[PDB]
RNA sequence: ACGGAAACGCUUUCUAGCUCGCUAUAAUUACCCA
């Protein structure tokens, strides 16, 4: 579960739990999570946003429903993403949605993601 | 009317992709005739969240079995026999190239299209196509560009040719004049999905 | 006397248009050029705003003897039609430009539409270092129509100055469709139909019958 | 004899209303035209000066035998219905309006809408080098309704001029459905619709069953 | 922190500690700021000023969570908005808000700081 | 047998007129990895 007064910090949190470089020492603390592959998981999200915005949710269920298997493929693929998903409780948060209010707090936790992402590296 | 309109007809001599920043995955598209059907995912896992398969997909989609062939979603499909495939989307047929463990092509990027599904050139790409030529082609715009030095080289100047409001001055503005149309959207026949080769 | 006559209009859309919007709390990867739409159909909306403000400047490059520099100095035609605030006869001008709304919802559903809008992306390159700078602007779809009402007062002031008005409505309805309405324009995004022209008296008693063969010959 | 009696409606809008209150010098990004709210509820108002002042410039573009120069030289149809400062006969002319008060914030809130009034971006272009220069002005949003009602007395011996006068009532009522209420006007920001339109007598004895189907 | 007092005067002692270009002597003393990236943030922070004086404040709370998004991810894509959100404690200020009088503190702080931005070149 | 009694700070009056959310901008580049 994440709320409105809490998913910041829980991502913030979940930014800095995240492994990183240790071997490579020339410029340290760089992660095993690059920018692209987070843009990449973001890019699921951004196109039910403003249908979270725009149309009811009974159309928007379905895309849910495939947003779980979207992020079960990326998180298979790579190991990067794979210690992200599990880190961030994203695969837990997801299933807890049931609405709009909690559709659209979850992208703006992928964002939330993004931007620390960027913040820190 | 100073509007004096020119029309342009474009013929493409090597194929052309454009647009969209989208990408379907390795395991979202179908092969099973000389066809590569692209279907609607959120539809594809309505039809088969219903016959139990989902845990089966979701057990499919981290599977990274040898010989490709056996994992580009049509092995999914005939695996556990499934014949229905009735879900929206569109099918492109092969090109006959590519190539036998055929229909193991991993990820096409979509080509850009507007809502209706049809596919179309859209004339902010075709404005950018001219404005380099136009730049290229004119020893007043070639000279000064790659300016500042300051992070790395970083950026264009974007003022070799005069745009914006400019207080006080009358409005210019060069490439606000040329005004180049998108295109009325061909039918989605017409794409075959080229690979890249350096 | 005192008439009130309403020239209807359907927008027809061609590449469909951009009119720029409004939210801040947008996303970080979505639509960060919105477009303006209903606050409670969330269907995009062509504002009257816009369309006057495109109508005077595309007339006045054509009705005005000398050069504008501000509006208060168009050639009182446009003053008429469209107000100055500087003239004392012409501050309410004659023209009410209602703001158009998506009609053809139901027509966009035979066709295989998902949302009422689309979203484009459009990609600043820079020519040199070749780096890329995206962007996804949302823009009302190509079919899309609109109704289109604009209303006329005709007074005693309105002496025989009517058909020289429409003369100037049915110019600057042909002048937007050589141009683009609002949004980027030059990349497309504008090309705007006026089907369906026709007028009709909503109050007092004034003759239609000749009023619509100006409009649609 | 005297009676009191009331014109309840609905004035439903489209392309919603900027009805403007405070022009006081706003914050550097914020609302540059701020629509008038009510103190409490924080709702728009569509106020009764706005309603009679509207419909006194557009039934004196009807009613006037003569342009006038002021109120004080309209029609005495009209100065007997919207008072006349001048004339001893009309002064407090027979019409009371009232404010309007927002009908439906739970039917909005039932629809999907976050906020009763939307700040709607704009922006003027100059002519000569085309600079832009913003606005961000509020508008009380498109399907909103509010409570719209008049009360008409009826005096010694107004009796004979009733009828005929709400035939002028009517008529205003007419013509604010094709004129606009308020701020920016030619630009949109305009159309009402005043649906169920009921008289009901309140104080006093008057058959307004041969009245209220008039306004249907 | 910044109270009901000096709150502006924080502003503007923001701004006049915040880096400059020693270099590029043609209009010279400018920031490496630029005023878009800023009025990108007043923007937020604007509409949040304009909700304020009409909702709630538990119907913020999701909003006002999304700034410290923006702020972090402003900070992420360009260091001139690194040091402002540095010089000017956006963040910190960002975590005090509790209540619509310091929601709006906050708003018509991040005015202040637009204000005397356009002030000083 | 109250410096008192009697007396609506009231009537009339649109926050309104003018104003394009606009300007520039190819969803692109590099070619590899186990």
């Amino acid at each position: 579960i994440l709320t409105d007064e809490n998913y910041v910090d829980i991502a913030e949190k979940a930014i800095l739990k995240l492994e990183r470089n240790t071997r490579n020492r020339k410029n340290p603390d760089a992660f095993f999570l690059t920018t692209s592959k987070l843009r990449n998981l973001l890019s699921l999200t951004s196109t039910l946003f403003d249908e979270s915005k725009v149309k009811e949710y009974d159309a928007l269920l379905d895309r849910i429903a495939y947003l779980r298997v979207q992020f079960v493929y990326q998180a298979g693929r790579e190991i990067a993403v794979k210690d992200l998903i599990e880190k961030a409780q994203i695969l837990e948060a997801l299933k807890e949605i049931k609405d709009r209010e909690t559709l659209q707090r979850f992208c703006r936790y992928m964002e939330a993601l993004v931007a620390y992402f960027k913040f820190y590296g | 009317n100073d509007y004096r309109t020119f029309k342009l007809s474009l013929l493409t001599l090597a194929p052309i992709h454009i647009g969209n920043g989208e990408k379907y995955t390795s395991r979202e598209f179908i092969y099973e005739n000389k066809k590569f059907y692209f279907p609607d995912m959120g539809k594809f896992y309505n039809k088969m969240v219903e016959k139990r398969l989902a845990e089966k997909f979701e057990a499919f989609l981290i599977q990274t079995r040898p010989n490709a062939r056996n994992n580009r979603l049509i092995s999914f499909l005939n695996d556990n026999r499934i014949a229905e495939r009735s879900f929206g989307g569109y099918s492109i047929s092969e090109t006959g190239l590519e190539s036998n463990s055929a229909g193991a092509i991993n990820e096409v990027n979509k080509f850009i299209r507007d809502a209706f599904g049809n596919p179309y050139i859209p004339g902010s790409s075709l404005k950018g196509a001219i404005r380099t030529i136009l730049m290229n082609t004119t020893p007043k715009w070639n000279n000064e560009n790659a300016v500042n030095d300051f992070g790395r080289f970083p950026k264009e100047n974007k003022n070799l040719i005069p745009w914006g409001p400019k207080k006080g001055k009358e409005y210019d503005d060069l490439f606000n004049a040329i005004r180049v149309s998108d295109s009325k959207p061909f039918d989605n026949k017409s794409l075959i999905l080229v690979q890249k080769w350096d | 006397t005192f008439a009130k006559i309403k020239f209807s209009a359907q927008i027809r859309l061609e590449t469909g248009l951009h009119i720029g919007g409004s939210d801040a709390f947008a996303a970080i990867g979505a639509i960060n050029s919105p477009v303006i739409k209903d606050p409670i159909t969330n269907l995009p909306i062509i504002p009257g705003s816009s369309l006057k403000g495109k109508m005077r400047t595309l007339l006045a490059k054509v009705y005005n003897e000398k050069v504008a520099e501000k509006p208060s100095d168009d050639s009182d035609i446009l003053s008429r039609l469209f107000g100055n605030s500087k003239d004392k006869r012409f501050k309410m001008g004659r023209l009410i430009f209602r703001d158009a709304f998506l009609s053809n919802a139901d027509e966009l559903d035979s066709l295989g539409v998902r949302s009422y809008t689309e979203v484009k992306f459009e990609n600043t390159i820079d020519r040199i270092t070749a780096e890329a700078n995206p962007r996804q602007i949302e823009r009302a779809i190509r079919n899309s129509t609109f109704d289109f009402e604009l209303i006329y007062e005709i007074t005693d002031e309105n002496e025989n100055q009517v058909e020289e008005d429409f003369k100037v409505i049915r110019d600057g309805l042909k002048l937007l469709e050589l141009d683009y309405l609002g949004g980027s324009g030059s990349r497309g995004y504008g090309k705007v139909a006026f089907e369906n022209l026709k007028a009709t008296t909503v109050f007092g008693n004034y003759d239609v019958k000749t009023l619509n063969e100006l409009l649609t010959a």
